[PDB]
């Protein structure tokens, strides 16, 4: 009967918070306070990128912190040069209503989808110099939200259909596939050793996944509304999340306890995107007030505010090397930090 | 002493406003639109109408001389006309435009594009600037009245311009009735269209913004333009205080046009 | 019935969760902020470079 | 840009930037269009006269040498709130109502009234089509269903003076297309602050005229919105 | 992907010829075109050159008033018009494909080439110091350049080329900007520098590494070819 499964599920997750609960220890704030303040960080506009006819949706940082490719809403791929400026490759895509899009590794190949329900592998090295689609990835049902790429042959890809699959690229098969959230998944981020991965939903909690295993590891809660982004710490063991009620959390993987809270009462609007600097000093976030602001990872300390977009920004990054730092916006500009 | 000061306000409110139009469009990326670059040009181009003619016109008036040579006269004269003539038409262009995106809805953005303002913009400087300085230059307008003409203001020394019979009329129908016509053609079937608009949705702000633009247009130049035609058909009687008085008339509706048509718009005003 | 199977395997994997080894929250503090100092000289964003060095100057 | 092949490069990048200047005209000059509605509702029958796990149908219409893009939503979720906010900038929405089952209608009006009060569907317009009215005029005559056994306020209704039957076969047909008609227009008239409007109609099975209703509506749609940008509305 | 020529002949001083160079395989219209000349007993020569959109277009010093490149992009066909042509005018003639873009490899791909016999400054010079050694099969060889200025640019490039031409058949692409390797040469040859002096190296050897290596520089486009060095097993 149902009676009794309710129950023992309860009793359960009654364990679990009782045990979450125990564990607790100290604040990382109480830590930190014995810590001089980073100060004022006043970054300025060095690069300007146009061209984009459309409102702009994701991007995506090369690995050699000079190259990265942008997606537009009127179904457009362009590949820009950040240092002098120029476009390398503009690639037209059969669906317009693109909304994620991904760079290999090792520069080979770019990936993208949106309301289609198809994940496209396109090959930028081909004997021939033109830009063709190497695979379509189908089976899933709703929209795909995100793809991340682990290797030329394997990739991971966020659909809203609530599950989340492993593909490989020589087959076209879904290798692995996972499930377990109740609401669509929005966004998804890879460790640096490419072990384990994590993922947000609109049921307001985040899990976390083992690629070989395919099973669910942890399991994160906190927020009051859905999930838009999330962004994983250069450690290895922390990770940090967005929302659309002005506020952001930090999650602890081995300590399975939430760390402090980054938000503001001067903020209504919600968060589009989120990353880390090169160090994981700086937390960076961008907001539907058209600004994006910076944090503090330590003190929970404002310092620093990136204006000059004329529209919400949908998208941030920040390169490999910490060079600079790259946003994107609804007003079909690009524009580069330092 | 008061005659000063009256003079003196125009000439400061002109050049402000010009070039508060022309960085507001040229640094901010919003306004990037093919329409606001045409006023950008009107801007520009009252701006230097305000820093060039103002000044010595008011040294003359005053003077009630011209003390500064006869190969600057000449000068003057062929510059005080260009710059009406491409204000003028800037201002018909506007109509143009504004016709354009009232009468054809579906088809506003293709037909209104970069390629056809661009055109407009060559037009209005061009076309002026190959009959100012070919009438003033080579003497369209002195032709049959040498005599007379010289007797009334080169033996007095003055600088105000002359014109014949016929260079009136052409003047008239080029300058005044062609761009005339047409704006109030366009603002006429612009109020009829609005009002079925307005019963529909309800079963009037049209007949305060297009009342006022038609207005201050003609004051600003009906009776200028008129007096000047009938001045040789008379026998020539115009004073020539109220002559400069009528022409106290056009810089002064290059001083009100950047306050009718920028600050007026929520869209700009933000 | 189905409902009766789809909660026999929300269970299972509830107490899969439960037995997890956790440290002390303190502890990870220390680590969360070690790795800070030992990579704050590298960050060219929290330390701002010279306009020689950047390849983003002019 | 003193190499050669830096000058090769910008030579190649002004390529790029003409190419991108014919797609912005094509772009200006197309009308993108959102179709909605249920399983009832007969928009395919709609769509296929007006010509896999597939996500988005696409379907493309020309008159009076007008472009015109329809999207419709394919294989998706009961849940519309997430992607809705990607089609905050198109000419209108085109609404399909099956007007011949009963508590659907009720269906269809709790949706028109989850969509017209959209946060992120301001300004948009949208356009109202009855489906399927010869099986409305064919469930009346024969008797054995009853309008008022589900909404009580049919039998305090009449009528209106502004009403026009065309056909004018019999006046409980009439009476009860009016009210179907007036409880989504006072659905509509409820909210809306003049930003946006209604354009009711009624189709039936094939109606090879409701291209040049749509064309008609999104014509009236622009109009009012640049009288309102320059002030005469 | 391959390159064919048409023309060619036996014709009397001051007659005129109209080469062609036609493509096929790949998108012709995004790659630019050279023309190289190489003397029966002699190095390689450049000749003309003309971008993908025919909007720059260089000759050699040499020849300038008597020499027209055209291209046609449609039919995808390249054309080498010669007037008067003089006793110099004998050699063999090669269109090179080309792209340029960051991390591209120009000078990837070369043609057969047509034969034309004909009946009786401020450019950098590069040298070749030697130009035959014998080997042993299984040892390494090393094959030095010279320039007569810096090859280095302000961004940090190194503008150096190797091809190894084979006895009997067209010349290839072995490395580079002096430190990249191409596609499908194996990974035993490799190149260093100082700014003034290069040197190639090859760690092992086979009977396939029999051939000419020739030296080429893009610092500021004169074209300018070494002399070669002949290899003997
Ligand atoms: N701004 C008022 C002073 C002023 C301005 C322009 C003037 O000349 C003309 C300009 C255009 C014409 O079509 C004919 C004449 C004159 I005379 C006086």
């Amino acid at each position: 009967e149902l009676d009794q499964l309710r129950q023992e599920a309860e009793q359960l997750k009654n364990q679990i918070r009782d045990a979450r609960k125990a564990c607790a220890d100290a604040t990382l704030s109480q830590i930190t306070n014995n810590i001089d303040p980073v100060g004022r960080i006043q970054m300025r506009t060095r690069r300007t990128l146009r061209g984009h006819l459309a409102k702009i949706y994701a991007m995506h940082w090369g690995t050699d912190s000079r190259l990265l490719v942008s997606a537009s809403q009127d179904g457009k791929l362009i590949i820009w040069d950040s240092y002098t400026t120029n476009k390398v490759h503009a690639i037209p895509l059969r669906s317009s209503w693109v909304m994620t899009c991904a760079y290999a590794p090792s520069g080979n190949y770019v990936a993208c989808g949106g309301l289609d329900n198809i994940c496209s592998i396109y090959n930028l090295k081909t004997r021939e110099g033109n830009v063709r689609v190497s695979r379509e990835l189908a089976g899933h049902t709703g929209y795909l939200s995100c793809c991340r790429f682990l290797d030329d042959n394997q990739i991971v890809t966020s659909s809203g259909d609530t599950t989340c699959a492993l593909w490989d690229i020589e087959t076209g098969q879904q290798t692995t596939t996972f499930t377990g959230h109740t609401g669509d998944v929005m966004s998804l981020s890879l460790a640096p050793d490419t072990r384990l991965f994590v993922s947000g939903a609109c049921d307001a909690s985040a899990k976390l996944w083992d690629v070989r295993e395919g099973m669910c590891r942890q399991t994160f809660t906190g927020h009051e509304s859905d999930i838009n982004a999330i962004c994983f710490f250069p450690n290895g063991n922390a990770f940090a999340t967005g929302s659309d009620d002005a506020t952001c959390r930090l999650f602890d993987l081995r300590a399975d306890q939430e760390l402090m809270t980054y938000s503001h009462d001067n903020i209504i609007c919600g968060i589009t995107s989120v990353s880390f600097s090169k160090s994981g000093r700086l937390l960076l976030a961008g907001y539907d007030d058209f600004n994006c602001n910076v944090w503090d990872a330590l003190k929970a300390d404002r310092a620093g505010v990136l204006a000059g977009h004329d529209n919400r920004v949908s998208c941030l990054g920040v390169t490999d090397d910490g060079m600079a730092v790259a946003t994107g916006s609804w007003d079909s500009f690009l524009k580069i930090w330092n | 002493a008061s005659l000063y000061s009256l003079m003196s306000l125009i000439i400061l409110a002109t050049l402000v406003g010009n070039l508060i139009v022309i960085i507001s469009i040229s640094h901010f990326k919003q306004l990037h639109t093919p329409t606001n670059w045409l006023l950008h040009s009107m801007a520009i181009v009252d701006f230097l109408l305000g820093c060039l003619i103002m000044p010595c016109s008011m040294v003359r008036t005053v003077e009630r001389c011209w003390y500064f040579g006869e190969i600057l006269c000449k000068v003057h004269t062929s510059t005080d006309i260009m710059l009406s003539s491409a204000s003028i038409f800037h201002l018909a262009f506007i109509s143009i435009d504004r016709y354009c995106a009232v009468c054809d809805p579906l088809r506003y953005k293709a037909k209104i594009n970069i390629s056809t303002i661009l055109v407009m913009i060559l037009v209005s400087w061009s076309l002026p600037a190959v009959y100012a300085f070919g009438m003033i230059f080579l003497e369209l307008n002195l032709k049959g009245v040498e005599e007379l003409y010289r007797s009334q203001v080169s033996d007095l020394g003055g600088c105000s311009p002359f014109f014949s019979k016929v260079s009136g009329v052409l003047a008239f129908m080029t300058s005044f009735y062609i761009p005339g016509s047409v704006m109030l053609f366009v603002y006429y079937r612009i109020y009829f269209i609005a009002k079925g608009q307005a019963r529909s949705i309800n079963r009037t702000k049209a007949a305060k913004t297009l009342g006022i633009m038609v207005g201050v247009f003609l004051v600003c130049w009906c009776p200028f333009f008129l007096c000047t035609v009938l001045d040789p058909f008379l026998g020539y009687v115009i004073p020539p205080s109220l002559n400069d008085a009528l022409y106290w008339f056009g810089y002064l509706n290059s001083a009100l046009n950047p306050m009718v048509y920028a600050f007026f718009y929520p869209w700009f005003r933000r | 019935t189905a409902s009766i199977a789809q909660a026999r395997k929300l269970v299972e994997q509830l107490k899969m969760e439960a037995n997890i080894d956790r440290i002390k929250v303190s502890k990870a503090a220390a680590d969360l902020m070690a790795y800070c100092e030992a990579h704050a000289k590298e960050d060219p964003l929290l330390t701002p470079v010279p306009a020689s060095e950047n390849p983003f100057r002019e | 840009t003193l190499s050669a092949e830096d000058k090769a490069a910008v030579e190649r990048s002004k390529m790029i930037e003409k190419q991108l200047q014919k797609d912005k005209q094509v772009y200006r000059a197309t009308h993108r269009l959102l179709l909605l509605g249920a399983d009832n509702s007969g928009k395919s029958t709609i769509v296929k006269q007006m010509r896999k796990t597939s996500g988005i149908f696409e379907t493309k219409f020309q008159v009076d040498k007008v472009n015109f893009h329809m999207f419709d939503v394919g294989a998706q979720r009961d849940e519309r709130r997430k992607w809705i906010q990607c089609f905050n900038d198109v000419t209108a929405i085109i609404f399909v109502v099956d007007s011949s089952d009963y508590n659907r209608l009720q269906e269809a009006l709790n949706d028109f009234k989850s969509i017209w009060n959209n946060r992120w569907l301001r300004t948009i317009s949208v356009i109202l089509f009855l489906n399927k009215q010869d099986l409305l005029a064919e469930k009346v005559l024969a008797g054995k269903s009853k309008i008022e056994d589900y909404f009580p306020e049919f039998a305090r209704y009449t009528t209106p003076e502004d009403a026009t039957p065309e056909p004018g076969e019999d006046p409980r047909v009439t009476r009860a297309k009016y009210f179907i008609r007036d409880e989504f227009l006072r659905i509509s008239t409820a909210s809306g602050d003049g930003r946006h409007y209604c354009y009711p109609h009624f189709t039936c099975s094939v109606d090879t005229e409701n291209a040049r209703r749509i064309f008609n509506d999104c014509r009236d749609i622009i109009q009012r919105m640049h009288l309102r940008q320059y002030e005469l509305l | 992907v391959q390159l064919v020529e048409s023309g060619g002949g036996l014709v009397q001083p001051g007659g005129s010829r109209k080469l062609s160079c036609s493509a096929s395989g790949f998108a012709f219209s995004s790659f630019g075109m050279h023309w190289v000349r190489q003397a029966p007993e002699k190095g390689l020569e450049w000749v003309a050159y003309i971008s993908s959109g025919s909007g720059t277009i260089y000759y050699a010093d040499t020849v300038k008033g008597r020499f027209t490149i055209s291209r046609d992009d449609p039919k995808n066909t390249l054309f080498l018009q010669m007037t008067s042509l003089r006793s110099e005018d004998t050699a063999m003639y090669y269109c090179v494909r080309s792209i340029y873009y960051y991390g591209s490899s120009p000078f990837d791909f070369w043609g057969q080439g047509t034969t034309l016999t004909v009946s009786s400054s401020s450019d950098i010079v590069m040298t070749q110091a030697t130009s035959s050694v014998p080997v042993t099969p299984g040892e390494s060889v090393s094959i030095s350049c010279r320039s007569s200025k810096s090859l280095l640019h302000s961004n940090g490039n190194t503008y150096l080329y190797w091809f190894l031409q084979r006895p009997g058949q067209s010349p290839q692409l072995l490395i580079y900007r002096m430190s990249n390797l191409a596609s499908g040469v194996p990974d035993r040859f490799s190149g260093s520098g100082s700014g003034t002096a290069f040197t190639l190296t090859i760690s092992r050897l086979e009977a396939e590494d029999v051939g000419v290596y020739y030296c080429m520089q893009h610092l500021e486009y004169p074209l300018t070819f070494g002399a070669g060095t002949k290899l003997e097993l």
